[PDB]
């Protein structure tokens, strides 16, 4: 979150937190409401983001779906929405958070590394994140959805 | 190093679940004390030089302890004795404003007890001069403010005896 | 400003911008009419908030006013005025920047190695600024007086 | 290194000078494009990778400069090159989050005219690939940010010519 | 950090010696499996990344540790691991082309186990990932260069049970 | 080549040559003349290597063929089987210099950055050097073949 | 830097060609020259500490150099001069096993006159001293390997007037 | 050996094994035989080529024989020639391993500390080691005599 | 003490003493009984340079005598003249050592974190040593005197 | 870290006493002793190469020790071990100008004895190695200095033993 | 970096001369004048931040410099500059306690007036503040003491202007 | 000189000097005179002190005066003794400067890389110049002789 993110970087200079900083807590537990509104909204449409985002990808990476494919069937295009739940649920906590740092710790430091051993290709999962963002979108008006969007732009952007 | 805010997200995150009803009614119980949390942050930063020296003046000054042969007994002792004050009352301001006592238990209390047996640094004086910088600011952040960083201060206390 | 200073820490790490990082410039343009507004109070009060702290300081260390005294009369005890009017100066700048770094710059880094030159005690003038909060927290409503005070706050634990 | 903001505040302190009427003027006509500035921001940093492939493409590749004896020939030069395509991009975007040039003349166009006709990297090549990014960023952040943005691409080429 | 040929020449250097015709005996029979050694040795360099993905597949996915709250769980934790994996690969085949396996004891098994049960890695399911990392090595590189290399696997999982 | 190598890291601790580098430049040029045959063969079955590898690239990559495909058709196909040629002839170059050092300065250093620019996936072009690798260790006997081989798999492992 | 084979193989690459019968031709001759360069590498390193002292007697030793007010008085700038005439037979050594002068352009060269005539060190006195080297090394490696190793001598004179 | 050596050289680059690397090892395991056949010649010849470069020291270098002399007769002169047999077999190991390695760990690492210590002049310690070559060098031909001629010019360029 | 000074920089550069290292510690141990003798004065007069040198800092900085001041009477002023006491003490010390660093260690650093601390001005207690220095250079003469002070004048110095 | 003048000024100050007659009269007789300790020290600087020479061939040489297998066998320990000698003459030497042990319980003695059982090295050896080097000693800077120097030979056996 | 004493000596060694009469003279001559110097140097240290408070005082203070858009203005710059002050007194001091001017044409003056004409430093009113210094100074050594001093302060204003 | 040393040092803090320090160079200009009467006498005695040591040297070493020898007659023999006076010389500087620093600048630092160029014993120079000494503390009475053997000692140390 960024209360520990304004600690740790206040410790490191071993002080007490700036007025730019205990402004910037402030400003952030009085958006809390419209974060846990906007997470709460993303958790309710979770099976729709998901599975509407996936029919998506297989409309535009098309690659990945049969003819070599790592996404091959019954198993596997199942564990390849699965894949995508993961970051849908990643994206809600980040967002109450007001921190990217638990969807880099948890989905994003090492997933070259570990995509990259199963064979899936990362430009793929990209794109389907970029999927569910659309999907997301639709469902959240104004203000709501450019602040949910910055946190799915960023996953995308960590991916390539 | 988690405030209530990751506890939260990572008790979820060991069981692979969104956010549920319960998860979110220990969230929008801290953002509730929030602001309760960054003012008496401030009022403490405000008046952190002086706290020390009341709470050293009510316990550590004109004993044995700062007169020769006492470990407060030269300069380089009295003001490294007045920075380690300096780093309790700072790092329970933290904690408090995290909502939980992890950043105690990482970067301050981790084998203190231990280094201060071994410099021959009296930690029941310790104890003292914390237990009255506990009295000094609970009478200067009010009462709603105080029954919470008193935890922190008691957080430390615990862990030196 | 908090602009620069998001700005200086993305370079740093050769990125663009957080998430966490572009909600903080947002809440902060849009907090700027309040800033604006709290500065436009001060400098108005000038006169009073600068005359009635110094009138003040003389009651709490009157040390400083003749019997040996830094501020020794006419010219003197004008020059200590003067530089109360300097650190309030600072301190407006400071709150539309939601920022201490203009007040650091200018006023704070040197300020103990100027004031032992001239034999000026600093406890003395901490103090005195001690005294311009006061009459400005008067001057100033519930939350616009807590904002101001962070910026008084700090110059005066910055000087002792 | 200064922003619109600390321009006004420091052209205010060389006068020692409280912030005056003229001085409110130009920092709440910042404060009222600030939202402008955040979103067209964001809407880069998430078309990045993408701005660069479109703007190579036009301009750059299946060209004499990508066949051997080319500059942007070997891998290590095509990486190095859209490399600083890179930071032409994230920087003039800096500039426009600040409202200000001087990140660009301080940390990018700093003796950069001088580096590049010793390396022998082409400036006409590099000023077409910025041009063609000025008018893929345009055709994606729309006309009110595109004015703005244009401007600091536009302060790149001519500290490069 | 001794190959074969080193550690007859100290052996020898001990006790003041010249090499003998026992020495010379040992000698002449690394010398001689030499070049099945560079051989096997090429072999897996080619097949490291794919060796890997198998072992993995075969013992380690879509079980309980892959699942939250399991060890490699996570992005950073499954990249830890593979990492692990490519550690044991790459010094099995280095202590097969030395024909010796001190540089296992030195600078791979070297309180591993004691590592292994701080961080809370299951040291059962290694062995299990080692143990086909073993099957899919020697069915690749024959069966002269799989007797040999399938002892410096087996030399690793004895120093962690 | 391995010439270079010598003479750096001796430089480096400023001394002569020793014993075992004044044996592996001996070495060296004593095999010279096998590498310069094996580079002749792959320079004069350079069309036949790069054209029959492409065809095979086709049949266990199929997915970059055309239905997204990076290779799209008559100028896309030929570029794609232009780059294996690029690495045809590195190949030869490091063959020859007993080196892998001028594979890695002119096609491996910044691979990756410049692949996910124009889109290509890289294991595909890994694939394709694997498939330049058969169509030449068939053309090729006993020892020169597992020595022209050694540059193949370098090239394909920097790769993924 | 570059020795003869990569010379070649850039030659090549600027013009996006395979390794024709010409380059062909040039890499056979250096191939050829090669067992050459090795024996009378060994020479000098064999030889160095002996060359340097038989050239220093023959053109340095009891002149107006050594004597006080010299640049090679003191044993500091005595040290300092036989350390330099060490750096210029290594180095003619190296270009001669690699077949070209580009590591003495590179790596001795570079900027020696300036910095000789800054510290006030005779330039024709070190010229005579490394024609001096030039004789002695040439009547010890034999005839075909000092056409050669002369060239690189003469290139550090040139460079040096 | 030159095994430990390239194991060690990639192991910090935490890499596998170049071509120019595993071409190295090949070369040198088969010129194993060679080098074991230069070994056994001067392990024979041992006694021999020990004498006679002593017999031969005390002729160029006669200053160390007696008058002040450090080899000043029956336990000390044998002593000098024992010094020898033991750079005669650290030469024999440092063929066979195609390295200078177990020469320098044995007897060159702190060799100019002991000699001052025990008032031995190391120049002709040196001109002893290039007798025992002189003696050598009859004993082998052309190829092998230029090869452990490499490793007894080291041993002797190490102590001057 | 300069033997404990002139020992940890040899051992710093792993040798023995030079010889300006041996003559100085020589001009030290015949210069001892001048200092024993410096220090027994000022130990006898030990009383006279304390009280004589309170009541002359009371009036040339008046100001810490009463109105707001730290020497706030009859457990404070005696606090004050302790505090001369203690100076004075480590000056004996400093004087019979050749050496500053029992002034140092015992009381000079953190000598300003302690007095900010009690609020005492720091400037006051040079003020203080600069007076006993006075009542110090009165009863030694000539050379003593010029000995003494280069002490007195340290500890001022390190206190502003 | 201490010597006879720092040990008294330490033992007044937890005292908060000034220097009493006692410690004068201690003081006086390090003052007196002075002359004699900068003299002895001068004789073994001027005597170190020679002492060890001596020292090593009475006790180590031509024994098990130096032949192979044992720990002074090869160069790099036979170089290694009159280091550590060096060392013991040079600390003793520091601990008698001082007047006082403290430099040999910090910077030598602080847990070489595990230190020497690690590596192996023999501690008898290494003690009989030293009561030689105080006998050379003692024969070169007279009976006066002697009994002085012996105390710190005498300090390091018992701290080895 | 001399004093009066080895700039005696160097004069000696380019002659390869030993000492004579004339050498004798010029050293006997600093060694003379030396306890005078002892003592000019303890003055100075001791009124050290007292010289510069009243220095500043004279030329420096409540002028056009002090005020905004000054380059004393600010407290950062105030700091600089008493600090600017302080390395010229330090140095002159040491040049005076040496016998020779070189430690400030090397530590102090080496390219200073380029540093000072490029941050924009007024280097009349340095020199005004320097010649203050001078007064100060000379009013306080007494005159034996004074007229030596200022020829390094003086030496500092001809290397300025 | 010590002056020099003590300067250095101070300027290295960012300091004025301490009262050890200007106590040191008080020692030192006091002491100035002693130092320049025995460096007189060593001037003086210059021909004898040289002569007479080289005479002595070639009793001890007698190796090095003709059989191999490095001094080998008339042009040789001559340069040996030279190289006395010049050590001579470098002494007496170093005694009037209380400093070991103008003998190793001159003499000291690459005198091993000097004298295994030219081939001459550095043990042998040592014991000359441990010769001179001897020729010379005859020439020097109690106190005098202390001092100018602890340079003398100095320079035989720095060769072997
Ligand atoms: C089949 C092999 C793959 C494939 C390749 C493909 N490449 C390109 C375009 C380019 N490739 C290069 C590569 C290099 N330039 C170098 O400097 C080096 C080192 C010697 C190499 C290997 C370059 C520069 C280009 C750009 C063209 C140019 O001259 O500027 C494409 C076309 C991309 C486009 O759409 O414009 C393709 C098709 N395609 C695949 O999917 C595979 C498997
Ligand atoms: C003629 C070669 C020279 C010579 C030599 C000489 N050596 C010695 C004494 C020793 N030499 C050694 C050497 C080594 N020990 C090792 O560990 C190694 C590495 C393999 C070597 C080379 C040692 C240990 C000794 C000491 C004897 C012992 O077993 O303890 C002497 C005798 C010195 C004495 O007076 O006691 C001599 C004569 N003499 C010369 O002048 C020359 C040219």
């Amino acid at each position: 979150s960024i209360v520990t993110k304004s600690i740790v970087n206040a410790d490191a200079e071993a002080r007490y937190l700036s007025p730019g900083e205990l402004d910037r807590i402030k400003s952030f537990v009085l958006s809390g409401a419209r974060r846990v509104r906007i997470a709460q909204t993303l958790t309710e449409n979770r099976e729709r983001i998901v599975k509407q985002a996936g029919d998506q990808l297989f409309q535009k990476r098309p690659d990945v779906v049969s003819p070599g494919g790592n996404a091959y069937g019954e198993e596997m295009t199942a564990t390849c929405l699965r894949d995508l739940d993961y970051y849908l649920r990643l994206v809600t906590y980040g967002i109450v958070s007001g921190d990217v740092t638990p969807i880099e710790e948890i989905g994003l430091v090492g997933v070259r590394e570990m995509y990259k051993s199963l064979g899936t290709p990362i430009s793929a999962v990209a794109e389907g994140v970029k999927c569910m963002k659309s999907v997301a979108s639709s469902l959240l008006s104004g203000e709501d959805s450019a602040e949910a969007g910055f946190y799915f732009d960023y996953v995308v952007g960590a991916m390539q | 190093m988690q405030d209530a805010i990751t506890s939260v997200i990572n008790s979820s995150d060991v069981q692979g679940k969104y956010l549920d009803s319960s998860a979110i009614e220990k969230l929008k119980g801290y953002f509730q004390t929030g602001e309760l949390r960054v003012r008496a942050a401030t009022t403490i930063a405000a008046n952190a030089a002086n706290i020390i020296k009341e709470a050293v003046a009510k316990s550590l000054l004109y004993s044995d302890i700062t007169r020769p042969g006492g470990n407060m007994y030269t300069t380089r002792r009295y003001a490294a004795c007045i920075r380690d004050l300096d780093y309790y009352l700072r790092y329970a301001t933290y904690a408090m404003l995290a909502g939980d006592p992890s950043i105690l238990d990482e970067r301050v209390l981790n084998g203190l007890k231990e280094t201060y047996n071994s410099l021959g640094v009296p930690i029941g004086a310790t104890i003292q001069a914390i237990q009255a910088m506990k009295e000094v600011t609970s009478g200067l952040v009010g009462p709603d403010a105080g029954k919470e960083m008193g935890l922190y201060f008691d957080y430390i206390c615990s862990g030196l005896s």
